[PDB]
This record gives C-alpha cells, structure tokens and sequence, in this order.
C-alpha cells in the first residue's frame, strides 16, 4: 500500500520536474533573444493572457 | 435555456432510459464519470438541456429512476453508464409490483410517490426555464403502468403548462410475455389520453420486426430495442440541443401535430437503419432518408401506415442538407400517396432541419406520425380486455388491492370512444 | 412643464429636429398676460383648498403599461377616404372603444 | 484554515491597496518576494483541508 | 480639423484603456464563477463523523 | 356513438381564452420576473385606505 | 515512442507557425508603408525634395 | 526608456530562470529522496516477506 | 442622415439579417470587427454608411439593427461566430421559450413579454438616428414570432411613432411548399392585424426563388443561405439610393405613395434581375431592355403568382449600375406596348423609375455572377388575389373542423378573432376583385 | 351572487350550441346530485374523487403518534383547485398539504349513468357544459356560489376561491 | 473652506463609507497610509483635498468623517484593514452591544451612551473646519443603529448646528427583498422623526442596484461591495462640484433649495448614467444625450419604482466630465418633449444643472469603466408614494395584532409612538397624493 503511494508521489514529482526543465529552456531562449536576432518580428496578438495562467 | 426533466418507471422504462442517456452522452461526448470530453463547442453550448452542473466539470443527468423492484435498480446502477446518475434520484421500494396496476397505483406504489414527487420537485425547481417532462415506461407491468400514470397525473396537476411527452411500450398480442397486460394497458390508456399531451407509443413486435428485416440482427435481445427507442428519443429533441436551419422543439411539434387535445398518440421512426450486408450498396441521400421514413416496415408502433390515414407528420432531419430537397421530398410524398392523408388538413407535414448530425453518420432522420392507424393496437388491447373480462378473470387481485369493476368499465368505454373518435376524424369529408 | 416658445427659434427645438421620431406633446405656446395679486389658493402643505375647481384626472398621470393596452388597435387612419360606409362605421367604433378604454385605464 | 484559504473576508479580498489593485485570481503577481522555502511540513489536517 | 483629430485620438486612448480593463474584469468574473462560489466538501468535513464510539 | 367532430368543434367555438401572464423581462436574455409583486405596477396607491 | 513523436509534431507546428508569423509581420509593416503613401497629396506636409 | 526597457525585462527573465532553479533543484532532490525511500522500502518489504517462509 | 432601422424578428428574420448585414459590410468596406481596414483618411473617410452603421467616437461601425427571437439558438449562433463583434449585444434580444408556431403565443404570451425591451432598444436607436427614414421589418408569415410578435410590435410602433414608414419584408407561404401546419392560421391572424398598421409589405416566398435557383442559377439544390442572399440583394437594391449617388433617387417614404393605390392594398411582389451564374452570363450581352424583359417575364418573379392572371397597379423599377435613362425609357416603352403585361385601366402612369450609378456588388464565394446592371422589380398586381384565395381556402378547410384552435384559445386568444380575421381577408379578397375591374 | 340553480343549468341547456338540448333543468340538477352522492360515497371509504375541471377532493391527515401503537388523527376534507383551471382563469387557490397515501379515483360516468335513466353520451355533456358555464360565469366576473349539495359550496368572489363545507360533512368525515 | 463632515451610521453606512473614502483618496492621490507622496506625481500644494481631508502637523491627511456603529468587528475590521493608518483612532467610534434591528434600542437605550461622544467628535471636526458647509449622513432604513441612532443624531444635530445643511443617503428597503422582518417598524419609526429634522435624503434601493448590476455591468451575482462602489460614485459625483472645476458648479445648499418643494417631501432619487462595464463600454456612444436618456429611464433608477406612473417635481442634474451646455440643453429639450415623462402642473421650471470638468475616476479593481461623461440625476417624483403605501400596508399587517411590539415597549419606547408614526406617514401619503393632484 505504501509503495503504491510512494510510486504515485514519484509520478507527481517527475511530471512536475519535466515541466520545470523545459520551462527553463523557454525562459533561457527568451533571455538570449536580442535586437539583432533574425527570429524576431511583429506578432498578431502577443499581449493576450491565456486561460490557465 | 429550455430544459427537460426525464423520468423513467419500471424495468423496461429504466433500461430504455439508461440506453437513452448512453446515446445522448455519446452525442455530447460525456464519459460515464461526468466530464466533458468532446472536441467542438457545439456539444457544450446546450448541455444544460439534459444535464445539470455539478462541482468541477461534472454533468449529472436530470433523470428520476423509479421502480418497486430493487433488482432493476441495482442492474441500472451497475450496468453501462450507471455511474453517470446521482444516487439520490434512485428512489425505490422493496416490495415489487407483481404486474398489478392496482398494486402499482392504489397501494405501496402510492407510498413511494411522496419521495418520488419530492425528487421531481427538487429537479423541477432546480430549473430556470423548464421546457417540460419526458417519461418512459411500459403499459405491461405494475410500476410501469400504475406508478407511471400516478406520476403523470400528479405532475400534470402540479405544472399544467409544460410539455409532457411520454413514450410507453404498448403490449403486442403476438409477443404476450404477460397475462394481465390488457388489464394493465386499459387501466393506463385512460390516464394517458386524459393527462398526457404528447405520447409516442412504441411496440416490441414492431421493434423485433425492424431488427429482423431492416437490420438482420441474428440475436437482437433487449439492447437493440432500447437502442432504436433511444434514437427516436434523441431525434425528437435534437433541435433543443443543437442549432439548425429550421428549429422545432417539443412545444412546436405538439402544436403542429396535435389537432385536438385527445388526439396525441404518435408513430415514431428513424432513418437510416442499414444492414451490414447492404451497408456498401446504399448512398445517404435526402430522398433515401425520406423513403425510409415513409416505409411501412420501418415503423415503431406496430401499425401499418397503409391501414389508415395520416393526420400530421413531423419530419426532423439531422445533418447538412438542402432545404429545397427536403421540401420537394416532403411535398412529393403528399402528392404521391395522397389517399393516406386527411384532406381537411392542407400540408399534413411539419418539417424541421438541424445541421448537426450524430457522431458517425453525416445525415439522419426522425419520423413522428399522428396516424389514425394507431387505433388498431388499441382495438387489439380492447378485444383482449373484453375476452378476459367476459368471465371476470384475474379480478380478485385488483379487488384485493382496492378496485371495483366500474373502473374497468370506464377504461373500456374510454378506449372504445377514443378509437371511435379516431374513426370519425379519419372518415371525415373535406368540408 | 413649460415649453413656452422661442420666437425666432421655434423652427429649432422641435421633436423632429432633436431626434425624437415619436409624436410630441403639445404645451401652451405664446404666453398670456395677467393683472396682478394672484390668489394664494393653497396652504403650507400641498393641499388644494375648499371650493377650488379640482381636476377629475388621475393624480399619478396618464400612462398605460403593456399589460393594460387594448388587445386591438385601430391604426390611426385619419383619412376616411375610398372606404365603404360600414368600414367608416366600424373604424369609428374601434376608435371610440380605444378612447373609452384609455380613459377608463387613466381614470 | 491555511490550506483551504477560507480565512479571507470580502473586504480583505476586494479592498486591496490601489497600487496593486488589478490583481489576478485574487493575488498580487508582482508583490512576491519569498521563494524556495523548505522548513515546514503539512500534516494530516493540512493535507485533508487543502 | 486638428481639434476633431485630437478628440478622436482621445476616444481611441479610452478604448485601449477600457480594453485592458475589460480583459481584467472578464478574468475576475471567470475567477469568481469557477472559483470562490463553489462548495466541494473536503475530507475534513467527513472526518468529523464516526470519530466517537459513544 | 356521439359525433366527436361536432362535439369537439362546439367547445372549440366556446372554450375559455386564458388571461396572459402579467410579467416582464429585461436582460436581453430572458429572465422572466413577475410584474404584479415587483416594484413597477401601482396597486398600493389604489389600496382601499391610502389616505 | 509516441511521446517522442508527439514532441516532434509540436516543434513542427510551432516551427510552421513561426514561418507564418514571419510572413504576416511583413504584411503589417508593408501595410503601414502603403498607408502613409496613399495619404500623400499635393497639400501634404510630409513631403520633401529628396534624391 | 526603450534601451532601459529591454534591460529591465532581461533581468526579469533572468530572475525567473534563477526562480525555477530554486524549485527545480528541490524537486530533483526529493526525487532522489523518494527513489532512495522506494529502494529502502522494497528491501524491508522483502525482509519481512522472506521471513514468511522462515 | 438617411438613417434606417432594421428590425429582424423570427428565425427567418435573423438569418435574412445575417445575409443582409454581410452584404452591407462588404458594400461599405466594414470588417467583422466594426473597423475600417485602413485609417480614418484613406480607404474611406466618407459618411455614406450612416444609413445603416452608426459611428462611435473611436471609429467603430455598429449596425442599426435589432435582432429579435424567442428561441435562443439562432440568436446565440449570431452572437458566437464571424460577426460576433459587429452586432451590438444589447441589440441581440432573445428569450427563453419560443412561440412554437403560434400567433397567439407571439401576440399575448411570450411575444408580449419582450415588447417593452424591444421598444426600448428601438427608441434608443431612433434617438441615435438624426433624420430617420423608416423601419425595415424582416419577418415571415409562417409561425410564431414572425407573425405574432411582428404584428404586436408593428401595432406598438404605429401607436408611438405615428405615421413613420414601416416597410415589411415578409416571407409569404408558398402555394405548395410550406413547413408548418398552422401556417394558414397564423398568416390569416397576422394579415388581419397588419392590414391597418402597415405602409407597404414586400412579399417574397421561397418556392419561386427555389425555381429561380434551379432554372437560372443551376444550383439544383439551394438552401436558406442562397435564399437570404437573394433577399439581401433585393433589399440592397431598394436601399441603394439612400447611400449611393444616382440620376434618380428613391427614398423609403416614396414606396408607400407610389405602390399603395388604396388602403389595405399594400402587398407588392419582388423580383431581382439578372439573377444568373457566370457560365451563363459569359454568353449574354446583358442590357437594359434584356433585364427589363427578364423582370417582366413570369418566371423570374420571386412569388408564385404569375402576372398573366391579373392586372398591374404600380410598377417600381430600380435600375442599379451603369444603366442609361434613354435605354430605360425605351425598355419601359416597349413593355407598355407589349400585351402580355397588362395594366389596369385607371392607371395610365404605372411606372416609377429609380436609377443609381453603383454597380451590383458581389459576395465572395457567392452565387450571383458579377454584372454591370441590375433591376429591382417591385409590382403591385391583382395576381396576389389568387394566393389570398388559396390561403383562405386552406384556412376554411382547417377551420371547418376547427383543428388546432384549442392551442390558441387555451393559451389565450378569443375564438372570435378567427372569425373576424377571416371576415377581414374576405373583405380584402372582394377588395382585390373590385380593384381589378 | 350566482347560485347553481336556474342560471348555470339554463345556460348549459340553451347554450346556443349544445350537445344535450333534450335533457331538462331538473335533469342536469339531478345528475349533479348524483355526482354529489358519488363523491360522498367514495370519500367515505378514505378515497378521493378527482374531476378534470374544478379540482380534486382529498384529505389533510393530521397524524400525531401517541405511542404504544396508537395515534390521534385529525381529518379535514379539502378541495384543491385544478391548476389548469386556476392558471386559465387566475383564481387564488388555497394550497393544502395533501399526502400521497390517499387513493384517487376519477369521476365515474358509468356509475352516474347506471342508476340514471340516461346514457354516457348525456352524462358526459351534463358535466362538460356545466364546467363551461361556470367558466363563462368566471369570465363574467359574477360572484359564483356553485353548490355541491350534501358537501358544501364553492365560492368565487373576486380572484379568490374558497369552499365552505357543511357541518354534517365536517362532522362525519372527521375521524 | 468647502469642508464637509461625513457621518456614517450603522453597518450599511460604515461599509458605504469604506468604499467611499477609497474613491476619495484615489481621486485626491492620497496613499492608504494617509501620506500624500512627495512630489513627482502631483503638482504644487494642491489643497483640493481640503473639503474632505485636513492637514495635521505630521503631513497626514486624516479625513473629515466619523464612522459610528453600535457594534464591534464592523468598524474594527476597518481598524485592522488596509486603511488602518488613514483614519484617526477615535474618529471611528464603536459601541459594545447591538441595537439589534430595534429602533427603540437604538434610540432610547443604547444610543444615549455614545451620542454624547459622537457629538463631541463632530464638534471637534466642526471647530477644526472653518468653512463648514454640510453633513453627509449615510445610513440604512433596515433599523437598529441605522434608524434609531441616526434619528437621535439628526435630532441633536438640528439643535446643535441649526440651519447647517444635512444631506442623507438612505438605503431604503426593497419592495420584495428584505433581510429583516421588523424593517417596516424601523423605517416608519425613523421616518416620523426624520422629517422635522432633515433637509434632503437621497433614496437608494438594494434590489434596484442588484438589477442595475445584473442588466448593465453583466455581473449576474453582484455583491454589497459593488453596491457601495455605486453609492460611492454617486456621492463623488455630488461632491465633485466642491473639489474640482466646472462651468457652473453646484453647492451643497443647492440640493435642498432646488430639489424639495415642501418641508416634508424631501426624498429624491439618485440615478447614475452610464453604469456600463468596460467589456461593453467600448462599443457604445458615450454621448451626453444618451446618458440623459438613460438617466431618464425606469430601467436605470437606483430605486425600484416606475417614474412613468407619477409626476416629477424637480431634477438636479450633475453633469460630470466632457459635457457641453448646448448638448445638455438639447437633451433636456427632447426629454421635455417625450411622452412617458409628465411634470407636475405647479412646477414650470423643473431642472437644475451643474456642469463639472473632471471626468469620473475609476477604481482599477471595480466593475465600471473609464468614461469621459457621467450624469448624477436626482429626481423628486411622486412614484415613491407607492413605496410609502407599501410600507404602510406592511405596517398594518403586523400592527393589527401587536406583533413584535413587546420588544419596543420593554426597551424604552411607549405604545403610542407607533400610532403617531402611522398617522404621520398617512399624512405623508395624503400629501404625496394631493401634490400629484
Ligand atoms: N427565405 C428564408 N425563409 C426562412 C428562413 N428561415 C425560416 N424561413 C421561413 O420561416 C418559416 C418557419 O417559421 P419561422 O419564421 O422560422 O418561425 P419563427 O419566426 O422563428 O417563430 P417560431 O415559430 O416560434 O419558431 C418557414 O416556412 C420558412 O419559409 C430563411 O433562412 N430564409
Ligand atoms: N447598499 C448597501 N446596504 C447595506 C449594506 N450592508 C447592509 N446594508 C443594509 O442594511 C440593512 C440592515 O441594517 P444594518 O445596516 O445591517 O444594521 P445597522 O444599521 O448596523 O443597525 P443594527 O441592526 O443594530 O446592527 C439591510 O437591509 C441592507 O439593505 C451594504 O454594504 N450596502
Ligand atoms: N422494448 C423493451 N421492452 C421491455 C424491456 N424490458 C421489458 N420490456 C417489456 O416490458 C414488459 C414487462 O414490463 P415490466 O418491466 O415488468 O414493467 P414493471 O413491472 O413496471 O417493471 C414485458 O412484456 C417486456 O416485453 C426492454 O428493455 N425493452
Ligand atoms: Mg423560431
Ligand atoms: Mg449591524
């Protein structure tokens, strides 16, 4: 009974940690973006706030 | 936000309603837990018509399951889509019915009706528009007939401005399965004609015939019967849940189909219904759906459309289609078989079009017919009733549970003069 | 309660010119003249005194809601031309019924 | 309790200072300066009333 | 003509500010609908039953 | 053996029209509210003992 | 294996959306260039002797 | 205000990178704590279960 | 300045209003957001849109329409999709219970629930209007809201607004195709109450346009979108002279004066020409005389009443495009010399011409081919007496046994209204007989 | 004030268009006398007569449990208005808490036509036209006092319905 | 020297002032701690706050208010809230034990233990201000502190200050919605002693505010916070003429002289227009003509009554923002030419306008929108005769058999006071009828 709970707590943390590592990948990509970067342009909406924010 | 309260009485009514909520939960993409798992928002706009919000994204059906035998209550709780229902609106008794209309009406069936009406009142004033009440049962047993008619009378006494549509499985004589079913049917048709203002009579022999010819169906059992009944249950209220080119709800169908108040027993149908071997030989076209609606063997009320004259015909289509094609087909049927139509009503067809087909099919159709051929099943019930009332058979049960023979005479006289009213309106000159 | 004219500017201040497509209410244009020492004909309460020619209209004004309008409306023909004599007669009949029911509802 | 978040009145929920007035989901997304805390465990009551 | 253009630009500024306030107010309304005004009972509401044998 | 065609048309001639519901809506979405209790219909100014 | 395939389709979708936003941003900026050009008349104050 | 505007949000993005790492490291250590705890519990599950045939 | 208020009541009215305001936005260059594509100066800067669209302080075009229905499905479908930001949400009135094909439900029940709110929205729009020209009321003579609430609303409009123009666009039940069953009952009861509170009612059925789409457009199975697009073209050709400069301008106050010879005779027909597709217009040289002959042909009529069976009273010809008044005059002269077209003896001057220079716009992905000239043909003829006689025969067949009367009475209308309505249209029927001689 | 004798029966007899012009003003009064005896004899055996029309005659059981398998019952016969008629004519009904432990029987045209020298086609019209005439009297805003002789009088004064039960009924129906 | 003393009696008054001083300090740029920021956001001295805020030696801006209640926790949550440093400590006066919905307990037993202290505090504030212009008493007619102690406070203010103006904001009980049973007793007991000791009492109904928030702001479930924000905007629009600049400005002595015709008819009605949210405020005209048409509307009154069923006496119109006198004039002219408004016979001139320049200030967390125009309309109509007659009927239902009278008898008051209050309000009914005659 306890091993199934300990497995379940591992499964919650691993799904959380997988989100943290590649959210840092997003934020590092935004941090390294500069004025002279070629992947930089006007956006259609940009300043929207998505649902689940 | 017009919305319908569903009630289901007896084993037959409970199984039909379980299949009905299964079908209209597939139509809205709702899992048996209660969450919405669909793809489009069209399945989510009018989800309040049949489902009530719970905490989170849970959708609890607005259904009341009533029975005097707890075994069917356990069966419909533990069967497919049994988790969707609320355990509080599972009011039951632990006595039984015994296929006795007197026991279901004037005895312990009337013990349960207090809690039954409490549950239905809770669901009814949990509303905001409350389109009407929709009941399913059978006129063959005790709880289906007696208790069902008791709920019909009480709900009509409470809210006599709401659309009350009941379906009811009428007994066929060549299916039998009960010896007191003419008594149970005659004692309940009186309450049906007097109180209910929309009735879609369904017959088990017609269902079996549809399964055995139009669907082959080597062993249909009671699953396919309730499946077809659920198809016609969804096809009459599809326009409340989905938008369309020409909308028509239960009140509009009742207005356009019922000429006189005690003239409201219908002949439902569905299309397409294609066998597996003939699946690839068939192309779904609006004339093909119109023909399969206007085919005699496709009927679900054991009447023959050629054996009578239609008064009014409601035709509810589903899917993307052409209004011109629909209108020319529904005019061409009137122009072709004009002899099977009353001439004192021009345009004997109400037409509705909804552009949201069921999951799977691209087009589908639903027939509702206020034919005067509905009198033949009532005549069969009346002749079996007088056959087993000539010698006063099986009356000791009803007199023990508290009825006199005068109630049986009222039931026979009301059924006889209702059939005579059908015959008189059927054999009427134009003007 | 006093829409007492504008002389040169009566061409303006019209309901048609100030975006009021509804029919307008007729106040008394062209003010009159008096002599002086008007009677007080009241008290310090809002009363009308005894012997004053009190009106017979409703103190709360004349207005009818939707659920007390007549079920039938004549239609404001105001023409009485190219119609038959029974048409003229029953148009007068519905006009009289309209006026009577509005008068009864106001009073 | 702490876990249910039920000790907030209507006045404390709505009458927040105007410099931080347009909050999101009943919080202040910019006024937040305490991150990464480890000392403190949530007991059975805290995890049951969450 | 410059006064008319200034009036129209002031109107446009008001529209932009009202659009930001509108998205904030819609977020607040959705927050108060899907949260706050809901009552799902937790385990502590049922824990306080059957905790005494007497 | 009564003539149902005649004995339905008779009360179709001379059955009772019901009084329409004295209520109103204002939300551009429905939301029917009764008008007689409400605040809009004047009845207490009539009363019997207003003065 | 399906998770690593679904991660590829996410980057392909956002890669293709990025190429659209390359083109759409060029249309907005070209719209503003033609926006000031259409408004130029003889009495325009914008106007200039230039090579 | 434009040159300082980019620099202000570059530090805000850099603050969030350090903000995730304060929680990404603690969640990584708890996974090592859970994995060690699972390994210890499976051995002690086996020890009592090997005592069943004893 | 030439403001018009469009009240779309019923499902038919709301769908026709969708197809109308789409064409109006395409004409005036309005996106489905309410904004000009370019700035205030270029690509616009005019004030030609104020007949239909009012302008807020920022430059957002919002329509002068009031969408009314008692069911919520169609109005919510308008509220959520494409033109979701164009239409005003307070001008999208909907209710809970529909009238369910019942004149008396739409007249005394739920129709009377909403009329205060509808008149409030209408008077707000009229206060916005600064030179209002009239009300274009789009409805059907079918069932429910299009009959009962439309008749009640027009009664209230006649009560409060005086003698303002109240032009109906009415979907008349076709002689063979008809959807509802109680449709003759509703049509009798609504024409009885809209005989007096009306100025003019353009009568546009569905079966004639079905035959037109089969024969001239080769669709062979059209739908409500195509039907409402043709109706939108009709109303655009009618209202064009209030927005576009022309040789002969026609305003909304003129149609009653030039199409109503006698009171209670205010039901003219409608026809659009040249309604034809591109692969057929490739082979044609479409000119003024040809499209006038197409208008007077008894197959392009958009109501199934052939003019061979009656006499014309009035004839409004709205020419629209690169049309020349010389060829207009020649075409009308040769129509007058033509004998199959028959005009009544007491009307030597039976024609009224309105010429507008704006070419007929085309909806992208539409049905109609682009042409340089078009005619809105608007005739008041005695051939509609056949349709009135057929509908009265249907009413008498339904009313001899008095089926479907218990619904109306048991939810609130007196049964004497049926008899007085049938008497009113019998008087109308004799009126058409006496006008025809 | 409007009784049941000599105005509603006369209106239902002449009644311009009538189903039953042959039966006399004594006969329509006597058939409602039979209706009153029918309601009496079925309510005596703890039942309730429901007529589609006016309404339903039931009880209000006031059952207080004494203890040791004893109970005091206060019985009061009540007449609940049919909500269809109440909504049709807007009469302010008196709501009464009626339990479902009362068997409810419809009006028995077979019983009213058995001992009568008349038939079903006449006994049905004898109640339908009387309900229609009472509805016409409610339209006419006249004070209706429609009698149920042997039971009580139903009074409609001004948008209100109340029934006064007779003393003998109230003392032999109380249990 | 345009100072105003704001008294807030009862729970309703305390919460209304809690939402009100928020809006005042946001308008005047005063931080929640009471310290005005050192330059860089404000210009110069800028002593426009002096009408509502005084200047201590520490630079703190303490308001000219008094929050008085016969209860803890309701003023104590203010003392422990976000404005704990803005209010002076004994400025906020609390009792110990409730009057508890009892006029007798709030007027004869518990009120005469705190009335002396609140009079002393009012005396200190009045001695501090040198240009004392009036009192603003915010209370409710629900009862307890809001009725008994408010009546006692106004009775003592009448003899202490004399002819100084005393405006009231009274939360009148709703017609069908009521949070207390004894509200008719409390309201009719306080509206027998208010009449000879008042000047003008604006009348606000919670159910009407609920309906306004439901049909305009699109919040389907509003809250007392939203209510008190609306009354805060009303009183801000009233007092903006004292703090800001305008074309023609309205003194507090205007509100008595230009609004009440007779000494005991001093119950006008507030109305705010527009009251639209930001989701729909981008999509209307915000014109002064439309906001006048909206404030002259039964669907936008702050009290649940129909002004079309009665005659107006006076209308004090505070136009606030970017308004111009001629568009104001044309709006007033078209209102005077409307049907549904009927002025009373003896009052030719029934309008009094005040044009201000400062636009309304929007709270960032409220429900309203940033607009350039607003109208606070104060209407003295005869439609409140229905409300007073309803109160008299609800009084006569209870007092006919001496319900709830033993509490009032035992708690100081005698039996006859109910009879004199009933006779006084019957005389008020007669006055309201004979004025309309
Ligand atoms: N030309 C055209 N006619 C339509 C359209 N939709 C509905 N109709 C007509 O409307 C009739 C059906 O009645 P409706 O007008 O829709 O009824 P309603 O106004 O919505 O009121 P209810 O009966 O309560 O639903 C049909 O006979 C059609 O002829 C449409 O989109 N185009
Ligand atoms: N508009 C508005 N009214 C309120 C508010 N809070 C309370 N009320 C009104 O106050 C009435 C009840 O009286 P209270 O103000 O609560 O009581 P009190 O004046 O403090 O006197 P006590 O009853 O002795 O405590 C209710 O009917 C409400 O209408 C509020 O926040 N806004
Ligand atoms: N079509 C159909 N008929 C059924 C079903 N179950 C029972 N019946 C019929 O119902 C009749 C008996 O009714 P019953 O269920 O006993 O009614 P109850 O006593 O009230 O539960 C039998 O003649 C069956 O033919 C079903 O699932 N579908
Ligand atoms: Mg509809
Ligand atoms: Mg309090």
């Amino acid at each position: 009974e306890q091993l199934c709970l300990l497995q379940e707590a591992r499964q919650q943390l691993h799904a959380d940690l997988r989100d943290k590592t590649e959210a840092k990948k997003i934020d590092t990509y935004c941090h390294d973006l500069t004025i002279s970067s070629p992947d930089i342009c006007y956006q259609p909406n940009s300043t929207r706030t998505p649902k689940g924010s | 936000m017009r919305e319908i309260v569903h009630m289901q009485a007896g084993q037959c009514g409970n199984q039909i309603g379980a299949k009905f909520w299964e079908v209209i939960s597939d139509e809205h993409g709702i899992d048996p837990t209660g969450t919405y798992h669909g793809d489009s928002d069209l399945q989510l706009e009018r989800i309040n018509v049949y489902y009530n919000e719970a905490t989170g994204g849970k959708y609890v059906p607005r259904a009341v399951l009533v029975d005097l035998e707890p075994g069917t209550m356990d069966s419909v709780r533990s069967g497919p889509f049994g988790q969707i229902f609320r355990p509080d609106n599972f009011v039951f008794g632990q006595s039984g019915a015994g296929n006795n209309w007197a026991k279901g009406h004037y005895t312990e069936g009337a013990e349960l009706v207090d809690s039954v009406l409490d549950v239905v009142r809770k669901e009814a004033e949990s509303c905001d528009c409350l389109q009407g009440f929709q009941l399913t049962h059978s006129l063959g047993g005790g709880t289906g007939s007696g208790m069902g008619t008791l709920l019909i009378s009480k709900i009509r006494e409470e809210y006599p401005d709401r659309i009350m549509n009941t379906f009811s499985v009428v007994p066929s004589p060549k299916v039998s399965d009960t010896v007191v079913e003419p008594y149970n049917a005659t004692l309940s048709v009186h309450q049906l004609v007097e109180n209910t203002d929309e009735t879609y009579c369904i017959d088990n022999e017609a269902l079996y015939d549809i399964c055995f010819r139009t669907l082959k169906l080597t062993t249909p059992t009671y699953g396919d019967l309730n499946h077809l009944v659920s198809a016609t249950m969804s096809g009459v209220t599809t326009c409340l849940r989905f938008p369309g080119q020409l909308n028509a709800d239960l009140r509009k169908l009742a207005v356009n189909m019922v000429p006189f108040p005690r003239l409201h027993f219908f002949m439902p149908g569905f299309a397409p219904l294609t066998s597996r071997g003939s699946q690839q030989y068939r192309a779904l076209t609006v004339p093909e759906l119109t023909q399969q609606m206007f085919d005699a063997k496709n009927m679900m009320a054991a009447c023959d459309p050629r054996h009578g004259r239609y008064l009014t015909v409601a035709a509810i289509f589903r899917g993307r289609m052409s209004m011109k094609e629909v209108d020319e087909q529904m005019l061409n049927v009137q122009n072709k078989n004009s002899s099977y139509f009353v001439e004192w009503i021009p345009n004997n067809v109400k037409t509705a079009v909804c552009d949201i087909p069921p999951r799977g099919l691209k087009m589908s159709a639903t027939f509702i017919g206020n034919s005067t051929a509905i009198q033949e099943l009532f005549k069969r019930i009346s002749e079996q009733f007088t056959a087993m009332f000539r010698r006063k058979a099986f009356l000791h049960w009803y007199t023990g549970e508290g009825m006199d023979e005068m109630e049986f005479t009222e039931a026979e006289s009301n059924m006889n003069d209702l059939v005579s009213e059908y015959q008189q309106y059927q054999d009427a000159t134009a003007e | 309660s006093s829409h007492f004219s504008a002389n040169q500017y009566k061409q303006a201040f019209d309901s048609r010119r100030l975006q009021n497509s509804q029919i307008p209410q007729t106040y008394k244009e062209r003010p009159s003249s008096y002599e002086g020492f008007t009677q007080i004909i009241a008290n310090d309460r809002g009363h009308l005194k005894q012997g004053v020619p009190r009106s017979k209209d409703s103190p709360w004004g004349g207005f009818v809601g939707t659920w007390e309008m007549p079920k039938k409306i004549p239609g404001n023909v105001t023409t009485y031309m190219s119609r038959g004599d029974p048409a003229i007669d029953n148009i007068q009949k519905t006009r009289a019924e309209h006026n009577e029911y509005m008068r009864q509802a106001v009073s | 309790s702490r876990s249910a978040g039920t000790l907030q009145t209507t006045h404390q929920a709505t009458y927040i200072p105007p410099r931080l007035m347009p909050g999101y989901k009943g919080h202040c997304p910019t006024m937040k300066f305490d991150y990464g805390e480890t000392y403190g465990n949530a007991t059975a009551k805290c995890l049951q009333d969450y | 003509r410059e006064q008319e253009r200034l009036r129209k630009e002031l109107e446009r500024q008001q529209i932009a500010s009202n659009s930001r306030l509108a998205e904030e107010q819609n977020a607040h309304q959705n927050f108060m609908d899907k949260e706050v005004y809901t009552n799902p009972p937790t385990a502590a509401y049922f824990q306080q039953f059957n905790k005494t044998s007497r | 053996n009564k003539n149902f065609v005649n004995t339905n048309a008779v009360e179709n001639i001379m059955s009772v029209p019901k009084k329409p519901a004295a209520n109103f809506v204002d939300t551009v979405n429905g939301a029917t509210h009764p008008l007689t209790p409400s605040g809009l219909m004047p009845k207490y100014v009539k009363k019997k003992g207003y003065g | 294996r399906t998770l690593e395939q679904s991660d590829r389709q996410i980057k392909l979708n956002r890669g293709s959306k990025h190429k659209l936003t390359m083109d759409w941003s060029d249309k907005l900026s070209a719209f503003k260039i033609d926006e000031k050009c259409t408004g130029l008349n003889n009495n325009s104050t914008e106007i200039q002797y230039k090579e | 205000r434009t040159s300082w505007g980019i620099h202000d949000n570059t530090t805000r993005l850099s603050n969030r990178i350090d903000d995730i790492e304060t929680w990404r490291e603690t969640l990584e250590k708890t996974l090592a704590d859970v994995d060690e705890e699972i390994r210890k519990l499976e051995e002690d599950k086996d020890l009592a279960e090997r005592a069943l045939e004893a | 300045m030439r403001e018009c208020i469009s009240i779309h009541v019923g499902q038919a009215g709301v769908q026709i209003g969708n197809a109308c305001w789409e064409l109006y936005c395409l004409e005036h260059g309005i996106q489905p957001d309410g904004q000009m594509p370019s700035d205030k100066t270029i690509g616009g800067g005019d004030d030609s849109f104020n007949t239909f669209f009012s302008e807020t302080g920022a430059g957002k075009h919002v329509p002068r329409a009031v969408f009314v229905d008692l069911e919520p499905t169609v109005v919510d479908e308008v509220r959520t999709g494409t033109y979701r930001q164009l239409f005003h949400p307070e001008q999208l009135i909907t209710g809970k219970e529909d009238a369910a094909n019942n004149y008396a439900r739409g007249h005394y029940t739920i129709g009377k629930e909403i009329v205060d709110l509808v008149l409030d929205r209408i008077r707000k729009l009229a206060d916005q209007c600064t030179g209002l020209q009239g009300f274009l009321i789009f409805h059907s003579f079918g069932g429910g809201t299009g009959s009962g609430f439309a008749s009640l609303l027009m009664e209230r409009l006649s009560v409060d607004y005086g003698k303002k123009s109240k032009l109906e666009f009415a979907i008349y039940p076709a002689p063979q195709i008809s959807t509802a069953v109680v449709e003759p009952y509703n049509t009798i009861l609504t024409t009885h109450t809209t005989l007096e509170h009306s100025d003019c009612a353009f009568m546009v059925d569905n079966e004639a346009i079905y035959d037109i789409c089969r024969r001239n457009l080769d669709i062979e199975r059209p739908t409500y979108t195509n039907l409402n697009r043709l109706i939108a073209q009709i109303v655009s050709s009618i209202t064009a002279s209030l927005r576009f400069d022309g040789a002969l301008n026609v305003d909304l106050t003129e149609f009653q004066t030039n199409l109503v010879p006698y009171p209670r005779i205010h039901f003219p027909l409608a026809t659009y020409a040249p309604v034809i597709s591109a692969e057929k217009a490739y082979h044609e040289q479409l000119s003024v005389a040809e499209i006038t002959n197409a208008c007077f042909e008894p197959a392009n009529q958009m109501v199934k009443c052939d003019p061979r069976h009656g006499k014309y009273m009035a004839c409004c010809m709205l020419y629209r495009g690169d049309v020349v008044p010389k060829d207009v005059n020649a075409a009308i002269a040769t129509i007058k010399t033509k004998r199959t077209i028959q005009f009544v003896d007491w009307c030597p001057t039976g024609f009224k011409v309105g010429i507008n220079y704006q070419p007929p716009t085309v909806v992208p992905g539409g049905d109609l081919a682009k042409v340089q000239r078009a005619v809105c043909m608007l005739s008041n003829t005695t051939a509609i007496a056949e349709a009135w006689a057929r509908l009265d025969h249907k009413f008498d067949l339904m009313y001899a046994k008095r089926a479907f009367v218990h619904w109306y009475v048991g939810e609130g209308m007196e049964e004497g209204e049926f008899s007085e309505a049938r008497e009113d249209l019998a008087a109308l029927e004799k009126d058409y007989e006496e006008v025809g001689v | 004030m409007t009784e049941v004798l000599s105005e509603l029966v006369s209106d239902a007899k002449r009644h311009k268009f009538s189903t039953i012009p042959k039966l006399s003003d004594d006969d329509i009064v006597s058939v409602w006398e039979n209706v009153a005896n029918f309601v009496e004899r079925h309510m005596a055996l703890q039942k309730g007569v429901q007529i589609h029309g006016l309404g339903t005659f039931t009880f209000t059981q006031k059952k207080i449990d004494i203890g040791n398998n004893k109970f005091i019952l206060i019985q009061r016969p009540v007449f609940v208005l049919s909500e269809k008629f109440a909504q049709t004519h807007r009469l302010s009904y008196t709501k009464h808490f009626t339990s479902g432990q009362v068997p409810i029987v419809q009006l028995n045209f077979a019983v009213l036509s058995n001992e009568s020298p008349f038939d079903r086609d006449s006994v049905e019209g004898c109640v339908r036209e009387v309900l229609q005439a009472l509805s016409r009297a409610v339209q006419s805003k006249r004070n209706v006092e429609f009698s149920f002789t042997g039971i009580g009088r139903l009074t409609i004064r001004d948008s209100k319905v109340k029934m006064k039960f007779y003393k003998d009924f109230l003392t032999m129906m109380d249990g």
